[PDB]
RNA sequence: GAGUCCCAUAACCUUUGUACCCCAGAGUGAGAAA
RNA sequence: GCGAUGAUCACCCGGGUGGGUACAAAUGGCAGUCUGACAAGU
């Protein structure tokens, strides 16, 4: 006695019209069992009548809801009314009992139907998936069923990118791997300009102020009085590198090399400038995001420590979860923590500990229990 | 690879005669036979395990 | 809806309180968060005892996570300063762990509470 | 036994995706869908191959309750690349990720969970896996997340409930293929403790038949755990 | 002269492959840091470069329904993206995330943009200290063998046959104490002749490439008013493709 | 059959629907 | 005639310089002070 | 005016040796830069 199916597709809701009734009877023998996942035999028995998508990815997650409580959504009351007929009864096949009541509360003329019947069928229009489509613009149900997967869970648990710290575990890596890059092209530009003029690497050990130094003294012969007052600027006379460069570059020993080369100098030095300023951003990137996402983990033991730590116990789930001397030993190669000196470190272990327990389980962390519990370790650090 | 290396070959040695080796350590009855197909592996350790496993 | 679920009635935690007891006695108790952390991770504990008015109570919440990863039971009780004296330590105590032993003198009740508070979840 | 300097041979075990790493100690061992890391600080493989750095994870039995299977000795395991797998009670992704390495990428784990702390691992997890397909969700309902799961070859369940045969069978009936696999996991203690942990596997080999499923092999799993066993069966509809 | 010296050689090869290896270390990290948003990207777009343009263009996935990507991507390619970005999986950044990942990206393209100029300035460089060698084997496998000696006098003053072999001493001094065949291309095998031949007469050019690749190194060396033009080079490398094209010619094949 | 031609419902489903049969009743 | 395809653009060892460490490690689990 | 929200717990003569982890350099070691007159067509 059914006429109508109702499916749910991700990408929007299918029905189906039943053009053959399967015998009831005869419902659990192999030859009516093996029609159903014959494609050849299911399609005369059914035939898809309707489709129509979701409009976009939020419209699915609400319906997706709505089905989930059995409930129904505007979506899904446009398209029965447009396909069931008024109408004894038109009696339409749905997998949920519980949308049964749904149902029929605004449509007074359906009767549903959930008895295995409706789920032989039901499972049949699963079995074959876009192949009843018939060509129909269904996208690609695996993945869709990916889009809404987690969109689906992360709901309900109420997930949020402010719990996320793999941003944490992604800047150390980033930060650390800039500060070696930045030192290794640093030394090839105090190369390639100590050809010109090895005195003036001498001169300036901070590589970061020599690329600086270098972009304004491309050619050591340029000596100006201005020149030497804009280079005094640059740091401080205090040194009195301003002095030596000048009477350095009067008379220093390096070949001069051409204007292609020292081209490379200027632009390779200006390469090192923009990872160190760019190496500064991300630093404090990094710092906000601790007070953040860990207030008083980065509040005990500072932002880039406490970060260090989280890295390495590969999430900050991981970090609350070990116990107070796996947390000491976590940071036992990089003494991240440090007779009398170890019992702080275990004694200041277990506070580093108390804090990531807190943040991590905490929606939205507070720095209220970080400052006491520091002023509780200051306490015993006077102690000892 | 054909002309496998001295080494790997070797090493098989030591896993099909594994009985042998230690006087306190014993193993299940096996044939072991060189597989069609393997890999060589260097395994490596976590670093809260620096200590007790490394 | 609160972090602390389930949290005993005042009947179950006389009875909960009961067992930890006798488990001190017979040296089959573990005081203290991180003791209790420890059994967890060696699958020793028939079930684990916390107190809803620790301060704060995101630090014993840890504990949850072990136990339904591992799927061993747990409760709240009202009170760390009632838990702690029950377990025999003249401080208050958070977290207790009752650890396994089917050669418990203490078997039967563990079990009956044990069933109780599988009950409560 | 297994530390870090030593070396291992790797070879396949006579399941597909199940590797072995020979030596001193024998590991059972399987490809990181995800290298680089350890996904509960599990031991890990590291070979160079024509050379790319492939990795290896290592399967506790003790931890894994599938790989205990596997060591005791099971005939069949659905189980296998290329096949959609649907995995009950997936508490975190100790296990699953272990089954999500099986499969590959071309195939895809419907994990389920009901308690939502430990879902926060999971979809962290599911997340670095892109075949791992996390549903929080009660399976007592499947009919709450028909929406998110397509056929499935092998339903594998691990959920220490006393109603868990019930379970099993409404997604088996709602997601098993016919001629499908299903891997069961029980614990006497959960289901009935006032009787003999023999007693219940038997009954709960019963609660399949009545649900169409053809019981193939029983196994259980000392010394790794007590009171455990995993049926492997298949569902004929017919 | 400035504009002869071999010290800027050995250094400038020594920084390009070095500026390889970190761009794409830094590739990487931008796929995975910016996979998190949008995880799809790097199976449709594999390189770097067009991957960080891509960011830059389009900053979260709903401005990529609408943004154009033609001029980075084709016109399959880019539809996929979009088709993507709406079925995405990845979840929302904060402005804060989507900032410093965008200066990521800024860094990712700029260092192609460098590493193409550091490619352009060593090549004027190789046609300017050794030309007659860039016309006969070329400037990426000339910067090379000048950077394995450590310097042009040193590679001129070795024979022909360790310029063959000059990059495989490895394989080298193990067949030699083995009794085994020894390396019959080393470094030279990524030369364009090279490539060129197939099969043994692979080994015949190499021997013979590497003749001339003496021949026109050691004018390039030793001169003491050579002009830049690298004439000496483009006879050498006529009679190597006479040589090449003869040696092609052949069919071992009966007719 | 259930056509699109002619309105099923017997109510107005849609609020558009409300808004417009309002005028309709109020016009003529 | 002749291994690019096991990074001689490299691995490992020695020496040297820089910064840390010598407490146990799945660390232990109820004493301490008087 | 305490504590389970955690008490307690390698060598030689204050010094020198010894060892471990991480980074950088060595024109320090392994470590020694293949052969040499035929080849090809009728």
């Amino acid at each position: 006695p059914i006429e109508y199916l109702l499916f749910e597709e991700p990408t929007g809701y299918a029905v189906f019209k039943v053009k053959l009734q399967q015998d009831d009877i005869g419902s659990r023998l192999k030859e009516v069992q093996e029609q159903i996942n014959d494609f050849g035999a299911f399609t005369k028995l059914i035939e898809l009548v309707s489709f129509a998508p979701f409009k976009g990815a939020a419209e699915a997650l609400e319906n997706a809801n709505d089905i989930s409580e059995g409930l129904v959504s505007e979506s899904l009351k446009a398209i029965l009314d447009l396909n069931l007929p008024k109408a004894k009864n038109i009696t339409l096949a749905i997998s949920d009992k519980n949308l049964g009541p749904s149902i029929k509360e605004e449509f007074p003329y359906v009767d549903c139907i959930s008895n295995e019947l409706a789920q032989d069928l039901i499972r049949g229009v699963r079995l074959h998936g876009e192949k009843l489509f018939k060509g129909l613009q269904s996208g690609d149900l695996e993945r869709a069923q990916l889009g809404l997967g987690h969109a689906y869970s992360r709901a309900k648990v109420k997930f949020s990118v402010q719990k996320n710290d793999n941003h944490i575990i992604q800047a150390i890596a980033l930060l650390d791997q800039l500060d070696k890059d930045i030192n290794t092209f640093a030394m090839r530009v105090k190369e390639w300009y100590g050809w010109h003029f090895p005195e003036l690497a001498k001169l300036v050990p901070d590589n970061y102020t020599f690329a600086k130094l270098v972009l304004f003294i491309k050619d050591k012969a340029s000596l100006n009085d201005d020149s030497l007052h804009d280079l005094a600027a640059l740091l401080n006379e205090d040194s009195g590198i301003a002095q030596r460069v000048i009477d350095n570059a009067r008379i220093s020993m390096g070949q001069d090399i051409s204007e292609t080369d020292m081209e490379n100098v200027c632009v390779f030095a200006q390469r090192v400038a923009s990872l160190a300023d760019y190496r500064r951003q991300l630093y404090d990137y990094l710092c906000e995001k601790m007070h953040t996402v860990a207030p008083n983990l980065s509040e005990l033991i500072g932002e880039v420590i406490g970060a260090r730590l989280i890295s390495h116990a590969g999430s900050l789930t991981n970090l609350s979860k070990q116990a107070a001397s796996t947390v000491q030993i976590l940071g036992a190669e990089k003494a991240l923590f440090r007779k009398n000196k170890g019992r702080i470190s275990r004694y200041l272990a277990n506070k580093c500990s108390m804090a990531s327990r807190i943040d991590n389980y905490s929606e939205e962390p507070s720095n209220v229990f970080g400052s006491v519990l520091k002023k509780q370790v200051e306490q015993r650090l006077e102690f000892y | 690879d054909d002309n496998m290396r001295r080494e790997v070959q070797r090493d098989l040695l030591l896993i099909k005669h594994r009985a042998a080796l230690d006087p306190k350590r014993h193993y299940k009855k096996q044939r072991w036979e060189v597989p069609e197909r393997f890999a060589i592996g260097t395994i490596i350790e976590d670093k809260s395990e620096f200590y007790s496993s490394r | 809806n609160p972090k602390a679920f389930p949290l005993a009635d005042a009947a179950l935690t006389q009875q909960i309180l009961d067992v930890v007891q006798q488990a001190a006695n017979l040296r089959q108790l573990k005081k203290g968060a991180n003791e209790a952390t420890k059994t967890l991770n060696r699958g020793i504990s028939e079930f684990i005892i916390m107190a809803a008015d620790c301060e704060p109570i995101e630090i014993l919440l840890h504990l949850p996570l072990l136990c339904e990863d591992k799927n061993v039971p747990y409760v709240f009780v009202p009170s760390r300063v009632a838990l702690g004296r029950a377990c025999g330590v003249s401080r208050p105590v958070i977290a207790a762990s009752i650890t396994t032993n089917d050669a418990s003198a203490i078997k039967t009740q563990i079990y009956a509470v044990k069933d109780k508070i599988e009950t409560l979840l | 036994g297994a530390r870090g300097g030593a070396k291992v041979v790797i070879e396949p075990h006579r399941h597909a995706g199940v590797y072995i790493a020979r030596g001193k100690e024998d590991l059972l061992v399987t490809k990181n869908m995800a290298p680089g890391e350890s996904v509960y600080g599990e031991k890990r493989i590291s070979v160079e191959e024509p050379p790319t750095k492939v990795e290896y994870r290592v399967w506790n039995p003790f931890r894994s309750k599938l790989a205990a299977g596997i060591m005791g000795g099971l005939d069949e395991l659905f189980i296998a690349p290329g096949k959609k797998v649907l995995y009950l009670g997936a508490a975190s992704g100790t296990s699953v990720s272990h089954v999500s390495d099986v499969v590959g990428p071309e195939g895809v784990v419907y994990a389920v969970e009901f308690s939502h702390r430990p879902g926060r691992e999971l979809i962290s997890m599911a997340k670095k896996r892109p075949n791992i397909i996390p549903i929080i969700e009660d399976a007592r309902h499947p009919q709450k997340y028909r929406m998110l799961i397509g056929m499935v070859d092998c339903v594998f369940a691990d959920v220490a409930q006393p109603d868990q045969a019930r379970i099993i069978a409404l997604n088996s009936h709602m997601f098993l293929k016919d001629q499908g696999g299903v891997v069961i996991s029980i614990k006497a203690n959960c289901i009935d403790s006032t009787v003999d942990a023999e007693t219940v596997f038997a009954r709960e080999v019963q609660k399949l038949r009545e649900e169409r499923i053809k019981p193939l092999e029983q196994l259980t799993l000392e010394p790794y755990e007590r009171d455990h066993c995993i049926v492997v069966g298949r569902y004929m509809r017919s | 002269s400035a504009d002869k010296v071999d010290v800027m050689i050995i250094q400038a090869i020594a920084l390009l492959d070095d500026l390889d290896k970190e761009l794409n270390t830094y590739a990487m990290r931008c796929k995975e840091w910016y996979g998190w948003h949008f995880p799809e990207l790097a199976k449709i777009v594999t390189d770097s470069v067009a991957y960080a343009r891509i960011i830059l263009t389009m900053g979260i996935r709903s401005k990529a329904s609408e943004t154009d990507l033609s001029e980075i991507l084709p016109e399959e390619i880019e539809e996929r993206v979009k088709t993507a970005a709406e079925v995405s999986m990845g979840t929302e950044i904060t402005q804060t995330d989507l900032d410093n990942i965008n200066a990521l990206a800024e860094q990712i393209v700029e260092f192609a943009a460098y590493r193409e100029q550091l490619s352009n300035y060593l090549s004027a460089r190789m046609k300017a200290i050794a030309p007659n060698l860039t016309q006969l084997v070329g400037e990426l496998v000339g910067a090379r063998l000048i950077a394995h000696s450590g310097s042009l006098i040193s590679l001129a003053k070795s024979p022909a046959s360790t310029i063959q072999i000059l990059g495989a001493e490895k394989a080298l001094f193990r067949a030699l104490k083995t009794k085994h065949d020894t390396p019959k291309y080393g470094l030279l095998y990524h030369a364009s002749l090279v490539g060129q031949a197939t099969g043994k007469n692979k080994g015949k050019i190499a021997r013979v490439l590497a003749a001339k690749a003496a021949v026109s190194l050691r004018y390039d060396a030793l001169a003491e008013d050579r002009d830049d033009s690298g004439d000496i080079g483009l006879e050498s490398r006529a009679k190597v493709e006479n040589r090449l094209s003869q040696l092609e010619g052949r069919d071992l094949r009966t007719t | 059959h259930a056509s699109a031609f002619t309105r099923t419902q017997d109510v107005p489903q849609t609020e558009l629907q409300e808004k417009v049969d309002q005028v309709l009743q109020e016009s003529n």
